[PDB]
């Protein structure tokens, strides 16, 4: 069936656009990263990784 | 990460949801129960009218 | 000519086969929340009054 929009409709039968972002959040080799800038390796010492 | 579009009537915004069903949730568009990520919808009755 | 607030107007529903799913077109439906029953789950039930 329709979708018919008029401008004479109130709120509720106006058309809303919506989008939808899902993500993938598991154990998993990395894809997509944030802007964030590395730095080197330490080893053998009590760091924070 | 996956983006979906498209466009809906404002009244049935609050049906994309996990858990609801109702006209579109049971024969369009069906989430899952588990769903993690974000939605965004918005008014668009200026251009679709 | 719906009544002010002070004089709020009771209608008692009685025996009848009521389809919560056809009230959607009667107003712009602001808004919609629902106490304890779910609006999902309102077809399945039977009330006393």
């Amino acid at each position: 069936q329709s979708y018919g929009f008029r401008p004479t409709y109130g709120v509720g039968h106006q058309p809303y656009r919506v989008v939808v972002l899902s993500f993938e959040l598991l154990h998993a080799p990395a894809t997509v990263c944030g802007p964030k800038k590395s730095t080197n390796l330490v080893k053998n010492k009590c760091v924070n990784f | 990460v996956y983006a979906d579009s498209f466009v809906i009537r404002g009244n049935e915004v609050s049906q994309i949801a996990p858990g609801q069903t109702g006209n579109i949730a049971d024969y369009n568009y069906k989430l899952p129960d588990d769903f993690t990520g974000c939605v965004i919808a918005w008014n668009s009755n200026k251009l679709d009218s | 000519r719906f009544a002010s607030v002070y004089a709020w107007n009771r209608k008692r529903i009685s025996n009848c086969v009521a389809d919560y799913s056809v009230l959607y077109n009667f107003a712009p439906f602001f808004a919609f929340k629902c106490y304890g029953v779910s609006p999902t789950k309102l077809n399945d039930l039977c009330f006393t009054n």
